């Protein structure tokens, strides 16, 4: 129940083309560091960097819907990749 | 008591079809029978089937006779009317007589609504103060009347199915529900959800839109489907429009005209109909010709 | 009958919408010879004209992405 471990080990399962693991460990980061997303996930976790890597890894899986509602998340709305 | 009244009432009934106006007393007792039966009774009237809906009268007394030689004698076969039979006909207390007569007589076998012309305001502007004025003598039979439509029943449900009412849809209502939490027991407003039921009507159009009346809205299919939808509808029976056929499929197959007055205002030579579901939900239209004069 | 059967259904495109009406009476404007070139600028020749946009200020969308400064097309 670590969330800087849990993004590290993300993060490497990001770079080693490993989409599926990489979300499944960004949102076991976000179910930690928040109580199962019962409040905000705060910025400190899913950075702009964060997000932008989970957008990356739904699109890559084939998954758009969840790639539009995830660039939502974003400080700034990233319509392009929306679209 | 119940058979002296019974036959009292069956007396009332066969002097009302010899086109006879009653007393003051007589209609005094009919409209406090009236508000005892139509207290119990819903906004939405579940109305089971067979039944034979009927749409506007408008007070032609000689061509709601010629509707019972029609469709059937009023003992006999169910009947459904929504409203408006007050008004724009020279022979008004005798039709608003014997349909409330026939609602005490038979309490399962007529089913009243509402119109838009059974108000204070619409009887006493578009002839039916005149018509209490001129046969009765004075306006406190127009004060019974006026509290009997009052209390009359808004809308009705033929097997949770049909949804049959005076106007239209509107904009405020989006579940049957909401209809049966409305406040009955008040004159129609300017504004509001039942203003809106009584006055509202369709039309080919994309969306809602302010109605050429003064009140009500206006709406078109995708109003009309989504409503359908949303309600486990298949069917919006109305009778707020003259038709020439007596009857319009508008809204594709969804919103259904029936206008049950021939040649309305004895000036326009429609040719009104009506539509008669029978127990298998399995319909039928009657059309009809104004009666012999 | 066009109006009460619109369908909103489109994009937030000002800009093609705007140039669009702007040609068509401009369009109509210079047909007529309304505005003589040249022999200087009568304001006696007039076709009174007042355009009205009904819209609900929106971000402004292509099929790229959202534009943030209304351009029309040249
Ligand atoms: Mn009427
Ligand atoms: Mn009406």
């Amino acid at each position: 129940n670590n969330h800087s471990w849990l993004i590290i080990q993300a993060d490497i399962y990001f770079a080693t083309n490993q989409y599926s693991a990489a979300l499944h460990y960004y949102l076991q980061a976000g179910a930690v560091c928040s109580d199962f997303f019962n409040k905000a996930v705060p910025p400190d976790v899913y950075t702009d960097q964060v997000i932008k890597r989970m957008i990356k890894c739904c699109s890559l899986l084939n998954c758009h819907t969840q790639v539009a509602i995830l660039c939502q998340f974003l400080r700034e709305i990233d319509y392009k990749t929306a679209f | 008591d119940e058979k002296v009244f019974t036959k009292e009432l069956d007396q009332w009934i066969e002097q009302l079809n010899e086109c006879k106006q009653l007393s003051e007393s007589q209609v005094k007792s009919l409209c406090e029978k009236a508000k005892e039966i139509l207290t119990k009774e819903s906004n939405v009237q579940e109305v089971r089937c067979p039944v034979t809906v009927c749409g506007d009268v408008h007070g032609q007394f000689h061509d709601l006779m010629e509707l019972f030689r029609i469709g059937g004698k009023s003992p006999d076969t169910n009947y459904l009317f929504m409203g408006d039979y007050v008004d724009r006909g020279y022979y008004s207390v005798e039709t608003v007589t014997l349909l409330v007569a026939l609602k005490v007589r038979y309490r399962e076998r007529i089913t009243i609504l509402r119109g838009n012309h059974e108000s204070r305001q619409i009887t006493q502007v578009y002839g039916f103060y005149d018509e209490c004025l001129r046969k009765y003598g004075n306006a406190n039979v127009w004060k019974y009347f006026t509290d009997l439509f009052d209390y009359l029943p808004l809308t009705a449900l033929v097997d949770g199915q049909i949804f049959c009412l005076h106007g239209g849809l509107s904009p405020s209502i989006d579940t049957l529900d909401h209809i049966r939490a409305l406040d009955r027991l008040q004159e129609v407003p300017h504004e509001g959800p039942m203003c809106d039921l009584l006055w509202s009507d369709p039309d080919d159009r994309g969306g809602w839109g302010i109605s050429p009346r003064g009140a009500g809205y206006t709406f078109g299919q995708d109003i009309s489907e989504t409503f359908n939808h949303a309600n486990g509808l298949t069917l919006v029976s109305r009778a707020h429009q003259l038709v020439m056929e007596g009857y319009n499929w508008c809204h594709d197959r969804n919103v259904v005209t029936i206008f049950s007055a021939p040649n309305y205002c004895y000036r326009c030579g429609n040719q009104a109909a009506i539509m008669e579901l029978d127990d298998t939900l399995k319909y039928s239209f009657l059309q009809f010709d104004p009666a012999p004069r | 009958n066009e109006l009460k059967n619109l369908q909103a259904e489109g994009l937030t495109t000002l800009g093609q919408s705007l140039r669009t009406a702007f040609d068509l009476l401009n369009l109509n404007r210079l047909v007529t010879g309304i505005d003589n070139y040249g022999q200087g600028r009568n304001p006696f020749f007039l076709e009174p004209a007042i355009i009205i946009t009904i819209t609900d200020g929106s971000k402004l969308t292509t099929t790229s992405g959202v534009q943030d400064e209304l351009h029309l097309p040249l």
